[PDB]
């Protein structure tokens, strides 16, 4: 489902989220948390912004999956597996809220890249709405 | 929102002459089945009831239905007590009312029109917003 | 991500639907044109009620296919390949209609269906969804 | 809806001090690959230009921000265009706008904090809800 061409850019996004999981994962999240206010009943923090320590934890653990999951392409169904089964049957994290974070991300990446085009921008959606496909998928 | 003598009729009616109660017992039920992760919030009071919980529910729309023109002002504290109190996912809320409109259909059946589907989605449409104010 | 249970459930939903597909597709489509107006804008029919003679024919065509999908339960994704291509190629629906129509299919047979339990539901609702999935597969 | 003064002068101020047409012409570029469905409405349209549909769509969001007050009425007749001439799917309207979001924040990089984006999201769903209003 991804050309020769999105794993390569797929790939150049992955080593610039690298690079600071947390202070990226936490943009993500305080985005998240403003857009969507019922989000924040899953987190019991004090600050839900970007500068929270407890945000940008959380935020690194994230970012770090989806780091992981642009290595795992070819086979994120197998990868994404336990994390799955966390959020599914663990976590019981309602799934209309991967989406929502999804278009956070790209929101970030907007503000941080150098050239985040529209053919870049398509080749990150895809990625993310696998992964949320995925996650979603051991719910019931 | 504005409502039409008919929908006014169409909601206060039902909850005057159909076990509202029952209806929402099963669609509680129905929800923590299809909606699994909806347990979340239950899972953890040990002598939750389902068909108590309904009681509950069922109060709270039937004074909806008397102040329909005003359920954001009388929901504000049931609103501000799910978000601040209770946790609760406000994207969860759709979930148990779209039950209620599988159990309203399965109860009436073929008089469960598309027509009459429409007054009860536009009304819990109404409550769903009432409930999901305060949340901030 | 069907077990012996959910399969045997399907078929014999599906074998209801098979009766008249017609009938059940065209109250299914009313519905959806009642609940989310804007699903209207694909189809210039001047009758958008369960009555119309073109909602008839569509609400049939739309059932067979679903009748079909619950027959190829096992292969899926090749089954609805070419439904697939239709909608996001030719046809161009916006995807986030497809789970409209899910949901009022729903409405559909709990008025119709003697019995509609929690577990029948849910065997119906992961059908759906996996057809929405697999629909919404070849737009981009 | 309320504004406070705090977003009154984002919005205004920014279609003020910014190329909005530029902003909203690279979105409608940016909608057409990310989301190739939303290119159905032009497929006929022979002599349709990006540039020249944005100016047109940057002066109704001008409009609405002249009157933020009082969108949904505005956009009355603009809304019943899209629904009965146009027959746009509604559900499409927010692709558009979370491209103009996408572009804002590219465009203001770490300027577009937070806190402001959910100005403009808040924005563009009273936008939304005042185009999407006529449909019956
Ligand atoms: C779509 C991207 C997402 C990814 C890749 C992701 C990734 C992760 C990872 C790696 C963990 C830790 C796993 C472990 O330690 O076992 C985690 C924890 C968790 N996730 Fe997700 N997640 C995502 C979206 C969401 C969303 C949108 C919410 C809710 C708003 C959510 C709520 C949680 C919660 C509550 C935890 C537990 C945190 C804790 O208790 O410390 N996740 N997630
Ligand atoms: C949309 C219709 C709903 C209405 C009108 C409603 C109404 C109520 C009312 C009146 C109470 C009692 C308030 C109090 O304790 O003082 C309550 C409690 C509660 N609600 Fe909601 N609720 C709704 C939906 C939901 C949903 C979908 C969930 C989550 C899945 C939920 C979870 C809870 C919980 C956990 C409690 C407290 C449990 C307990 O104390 O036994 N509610 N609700
Ligand atoms: C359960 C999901 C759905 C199924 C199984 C389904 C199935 C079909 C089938 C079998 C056809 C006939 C294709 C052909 O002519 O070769 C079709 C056509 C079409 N579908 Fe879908 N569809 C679904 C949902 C939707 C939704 C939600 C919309 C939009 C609101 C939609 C809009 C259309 C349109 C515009 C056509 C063309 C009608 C015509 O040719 O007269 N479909 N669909
Ligand atoms: C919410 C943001 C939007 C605004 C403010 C908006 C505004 C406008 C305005 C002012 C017109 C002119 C109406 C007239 O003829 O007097 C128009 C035309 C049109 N709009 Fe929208 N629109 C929006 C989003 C969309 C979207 C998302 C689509 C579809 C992808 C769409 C498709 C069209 C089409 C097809 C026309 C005709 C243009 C032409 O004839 O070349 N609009 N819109």
């Amino acid at each position: 489902a991804f050309t020769a061409c999105e794993k390569q850019t797929i790939g150049k996004i992955a080593q610039v989220l690298a690079k600071s999981p947390e202070a990226y994962g936490a943009e993500c999240l305080a985005r998240l948390f403003v857009t969507h206010p019922g989000s924040k009943s899953y987190f019991e923090y004090k600050d839900y912004s970007a500068a929270g320590a407890k945000v940008q934890v959380h935020g690194g653990k994230v970012i770090r999956a989806v780091v992981k999951a642009a290595e795992h392409v070819d086979d994120l169904h197998s990868h994404l597996e336990t994390l799955a089964l966390t959020h599914g049957k663990k976590l019981l994290v309602d799934p209309q809220n991967f989406p929502m974070l999804s278009e956070c991300i790209i929101v970030t990446l907007a503000t941080h890249l150098t050239e985040f085009s529209p053919d870049t921008h398509c080749a990150v959606d895809k990625l993310l709405s696998a992964i949320c496909q995925e996650l979603s998928s051991r719910y019931r | 929102v504005h409502w039409t003598q008919e929908e006014r009729d169409e909601i206060s009616k039902t909850f005057q002459g159909t076990d509202m109660k029952t209806v929402v017992t099963q669609a509680l039920d129905r929800m923590f089945k299809v909606y699994p992760w909806t347990n979340r919030y239950f899972q953890k009071r040990t002598d939750f009831r389902s068909s108590i919980h309904a009681g509950i529910v069922v109060g709270a729309l039937q004074d909806a239905v008397k102040h329909m023109d005003d359920v954001k002002t009388l929901f504000k504290d049931l609103s501000k007590k799910h978000a601040d109190d209770l946790h609760v996912d406000p994207g969860s809320f759709h979930l148990l009312t779209d039950c209620i409109i599988v159990e309203l259909a399965y109860l009436r059946k073929d008089c469960f029109t598309p027509h009459i589907q429409g007054i009860w989605d536009k009304f819990f449409e109404v409550v769903i917003d009432a409930i999901s104010k305060q949340y901030h």
